[PDB]
RNA sequence: UUAUGUAUUUACUGACCU
């Protein structure tokens, strides 16, 4: 995300896997990270998208409930096309947390 | 530096080679492995292997300096080899 | 031999993997090599920029995309 | 100041062209790209001349353009891929007279 | 359309307003001039006509120099590199005939 | 290695670009032929200085804002300082009494004002072109 | 025929010629195969010093034009001018690459 | 007269001063793009469209003041001093080689007339009210909607090209709505609160009063 | 008088977070 700067995307080959969100973070766009304007589908990689991990959240990797989207200031910033934000790491947020 | 006069190992055997080299490991680091002899066998298994990568991950076993060594002299039997349509080094055609 | 030039890749950072972005210590000639591959793409690219070409000599547009394609290689000169 | 572009004459120099049954039937059409414009063109056997039958605009260059035939299939799909990072692969539908867009999938940032 | 058809590249033409008449330049690289295309004809028949002809067909050469090929059918000939073909015509806009032709040199 | 201001001042068709920099670069004519180059604009002024860009602003104080003219036109400024005036003499008595009983209607000031003056009355400011970088001064020369 | 960026030829023995710049052309393949007359050469047969297998160019013998499809490009200069005295403007038109270019006049009208 | 238009072949339109009493030529304004003009024409007294190499059709209006009485060290950017601005840019696709201010049906008006290097002939209509202005840029804004291009590429991004389009409107766009299925003709059409033969009305009246 | 290194509060940022 935008506020975790330690996340870092997945950055693979967009394949045909339509991406998903949690009931935590629906509306949220994955690389902007806003609300409003949602244009544009997420496509997510064969293996961020494999057998245990289907349907799952981008971001917390939470059980998806809505499609995923971009921004329209990610789309004509040409921000989805790129691979796929399928966020990877969890680093020291929500680890901590769980520990705390 | 003398390691890249490229090798095509469809030119060369490998069968007789490798007690040479399990004799040289032995030489080198005193005892019997099998998985750096194994190491050998699986490194030049492929048809057009790199030497470069071949001292590094035996630089890691030995000390840096046997894998200096060991390049100087396992390279040179290669190329002794695919000159040769028999495909067998100057030390043991002779020997 | 070899000495000590083991540099395998680090912490992917950015993964600049996008040829020709360069960096900090990026010459003269790598920006301007790059510049002319990335002109020799966008002239064969467009259609309407190799029929610009194709008017100034009279050769055909195969011979004008095998010229600019073949001078890819090397184009600015030897580093 | 405040302006409006027309075409009155558009594009007619082809790059590409490319030949197949995109109707559907026993004879065959030619599609070609006159770079920004994308045109449908019938050879009329027995009169010997040429009809355009549709000529759309796709607002980009045609970069590559080529037909395929599925297996076991009689209509051949037209294929292009241009500077938008696009793969986008069209069939001719005859009944309403214009290019249905079967897919359209994207693989990296565009120009 | 209608067409009046031209030797080479035309690069940009003026209208004589008086008398309304186009001026027109054309301009071609790796082409020659018409003044080389028969000094070539004829050195390709002289060289034809040296190589060891004793033996002897001299009617290749004088048929290969009064069989002219249309250019706009098969070709114009391709002068090698930084060679210049212009010439400068005066043309009527409503019929569509040289009124004036004016060749230039061979790199001109 | 690093040839000096003389000589490389001797070299460019521009001269009137180079610095005592650039002798210092790793590729000295590229960098005043691009310094020297048509419409480029400049690195900024402070990327030599001590001062962090604008931490020398700091005894000097100056005006709140001026609001432009067709916001001012609609009253807003008076209506809100006026109302920011009479709740400057509330205490928490009765800040936490109208927060429960509230009077309302206290600008509803108008909405076709409001429309005309960014509609009707809009005014283009002053704008400036694109070479017109800023540095640490820039308002206090205003001699030019 | 002239240079082509593309052609198809089509089965029911059409072929069509796309010209990069002038006019396209269709034509109908009147001796296909064409295994009778000419001096053809191969590949394997041990001819040295270069090339050494040359051939005469001559005039159509396997296909016959049948459509002339029109084209503008490539407009090198052009002019609105009126010099033929009728009410509406006319569009003087530079065209062509090479011996094929034309000078090409356009009006509103039909043929 | 008494100004000269230098096209430089890489940068972009010179104005140039010529003097009476003297013989001068003086620069006075220049534009702050790299543009690789290849044609241009005057349209006004300031202004001057050009077009480019690469597809684009540029229009560059002086600034109204731009006094041109400078008699001849510094420039402004390594330049001339009046620098010049641009009040349109637009991208075609092909090379425009001539651009002619004309008119091409006596009983119209004025129209710049672009012929392109692959054979294309259009033209650039400017709009007589706001009114026009704004109903088509809502029409071309609901067909970048609702009707997307072919390939993909994004039409506002294509006309974007090279520079960002300033101040035309796409009327290639515009007539496809002559194109669509009339659902779709219909939403477009409520949404602009019009009926679909009163916008093809509206959209042909004006191809019916410029050209052809 | 620009300035450092630190012990060190106070303010401030990211629609950060069960
Ligand atoms: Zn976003
Ligand atoms: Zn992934
Ligand atoms: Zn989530």
């Amino acid at each position: 995300a935008k506020h975790h700067p330690d996340l870092i995307f997945c950055r693979k080959q967009a394949g045909v896997a339509i991406g998903r969100l949690c009931e935590k973070c629906d509306g949220k766009c994955v690389i902007c990270d806003s609300y409003v304007r949602p244009c544009t589908l997420v496509r997510i990689c064969d293996e961020c998208n494999y057998g245990s991990y289907q349907g799952r959240c981008v971001i917390c990797g939470g059980p998806g409930v809505s499609d995923a989207y971009y921004c329209k200031e990610c789309t004509i910033q040409e921000k989805d096309r790129d691979g796929c934000p399928k966020i990877v790491n969890l680093g020291s947020s929500k680890t901590d947390l769980f520990y705390e | 530096e003398c390691l890249e006069k490229k090798v095509d190992m469809s030119k060369v055997n490998l069968e007789v080679i490798k007690p040479w080299i399990t004799k040289r490991v032995t030489e080198i680091l005193g005892f019997e492995d099998d998985v750096v002899i194994e190491f050998i066998f699986n490194q030049l298994e492929v048809k057009n292997p790199d030497s470069k990568m071949m001292q590094i991950n035996l630089t890691g076993f030995l000390n840096g300096k046997n894998a200096r060594e060991f390049m100087g002299e396992l390279w040179p039997l290669l190329l002794s080899a695919q000159e040769n349509i028999a495909g067998i080094p100057s030390a043991f055609l002779e020997l | 031999m070899t000495d000590r030039y083991t540099i395998h890749s680090q912490l992917e950072h950015l993964q600049s993997k996008y040829i020709g972005t360069g960096h900090a210590d990026t010459t003269k000639w790598e920006w301007l090599v790059n510049q002319h591959r990335d002109s020799y793409c966008s002239y064969m690219g467009h259609f309407d920029l190799l029929n610009y070409f194709a008017i100034a000599e009279n050769e055909s547009k195969a011979r004008v995309r095998f010229n600019l394609m073949e001078k890819m290689l090397q184009p600015c000169g030897p580093p | 100041m405040f302006l409006y572009n027309l075409t009155l004459q558009r594009a007619t120099g082809i790059s590409f062209a490319i030949h197949g049954n995109f109707s559907g039937t026993k004879q065959q059409e030619i599609v070609v790209s006159r770079g920004k414009i994308l045109e449908l063109l019938r050879p009329d056997p027995n009169t010997g001349k040429v009809h355009t039958l549709l000529t759309v605009e796709v607002f980009g260059v045609i970069r590559s353009l080529m037909a395929f035939r599925l297996t076991g299939g009689t209509k051949d799909y037209i294929v292009v891929g241009s500077d938008s990072g696009r793969i986008v692969i069209l069939e001719y539908q005859p009944s309403k007279n214009m290019f249905e867009k079967i897919h359209q999938e994207t693989f990296g940032k565009s120009g | 359309q209608v067409a009046f058809p031209l030797q080479y590249t035309p690069r940009k033409f003026v209208i004589h307003p008086e008398s309304n008449n186009l001026i027109i330049i054309e301009t071609d690289h790796n082409a020659y001039t018409e003044a080389t295309k028969a000094q070539r004809k004829q050195q390709m028949a002289e060289e034809m006509v040296e190589a060891a002809g004793e033996d002897l067909a001299a009617e290749m050469a004088a048929a290969f120099l009064n069989e002219n090929l249309p250019e706009s059918i098969f070709g114009a000939p391709k002068a090698g590199n930084g060679q210049w073909a212009s010439v400068i015509r005066v043309m009527n806009p409503i019929q569509g005939n040289t009124l004036d032709l004016v060749q230039l040199e061979q790199n001109e | 290695n690093r040839f000096t201001v003389a000589e490389l001042k001797q070299l460019v068709a521009r001269p009137d670009v180079v610095e005592m920099h650039d002798v210092t670069a790793q590729d000295p004519k590229l960098l005043v032929h691009l310094k020297a180059t048509r419409n480029s604009v400049p690195v900024p002024r402070h990327w030599c200085f001590k001062r962090k860009y604008l931490q020398g602003k700091r005894g000097i104080e100056k005006p709140p804002f001026e609001l432009p003219d067709f916001i001012k036109r609609t009253g807003i400024q008076e209506m809100r300082e006026a109302l920011q005036e009479k709740e400057e003499q509330k205490t928490m008595k009765s800040k936490m009494r109208e927060k429960v009983r509230p009077k309302m209607g206290k600008i509803d000031i108008d909405y076709q004002k409001l429309h005309d003056a960014f509609f009707k009355w809009q005014t283009k400011p002053k704008l400036t072109i694109h070479g017109d970088l800023y540095y640490e001064g820039k308002e206090f020369e205003t001699r030019l | 025929v002239p240079v082509a960026a593309a052609m198809c030829v089509l089965k029911t023995g059409f072929l069509f010629v796309a010209s990069e710049f002038g006019n396209h052309y269709l034509y109908q393949i009147a001796h296909l195969g064409d295994d009778d007359e000419e001096p053809e050469f191969s590949s394997a047969m041990p001819l040295e010093e270069g090339d050494t297998f040359f051939f005469q160019p001559r005039p159509l013998k396997n296909l016959v034009l049948v459509d002339e499809l029109d084209s503008l490009s490539p407009i090198l200069f052009c002019q609105i001018a009126d010099l033929a005295n009728e009410d509406t403007p006319q569009l003087y038109v530079a065209c062509g690459r090479g011996p094929r270019s034309s000078l090409r006049v356009l009006r509103h009208g039909l043929e | 007269g008494h100004r000269v238009i230098v096209s430089d072949v890489q940068e972009s339109f010179i104005w140039v001063r010529y003097k009476r009493n003297e013989n001068q030529l003086i620069i006075f304004a220049d534009d702050t793009y790299p543009r690789w003009v290849t044609t241009a024409s005057l349209l006004d007294y300031d202004t001057v469209a050009g077009a480019d190499k690469f597809g684009n059709i540029c229009v560059v209006r002086l600034p109204p003041n731009t006094n041109d009485e400078v008699d001849e060290d510094r420039g402004l950017l390594n330049g001339a001093s009046q620098k010049a601005e641009v009040i349109m840019n637009y991208h075609v696709g092909e090379t425009v080689l001539s651009l002619q201010k004309t008119t091409l049906i006596p009983g119209g008006s004025e129209s710049l007339v672009y012929t392109t290097l692959s054979g294309g002939i259009g033209i650039l209509v400017p709009f007589t009210s706001h009114e026009d202005h704004d109903f088509f840029q809502h029409v071309e804004m609901h067909l970048r909607s609702e009707h997307p291009p072919l390939c993909g590429r994004d039409h506002l991004s294509f006309r974007s090209y090279y520079f960002p389009v300033k101040n035309v409107i796409d009327g290639d766009l515009c007539e496809q709505f002559n194109s669509m299925e009339p659902n779709k003709q219909k939403n477009v059409s409520e949404e602009l609160d019009r009926t679909p033969p009163e916008v093809s009305k509206k959209l042909e009246d004006i191809r019916t009063r410029y050209a052809f």
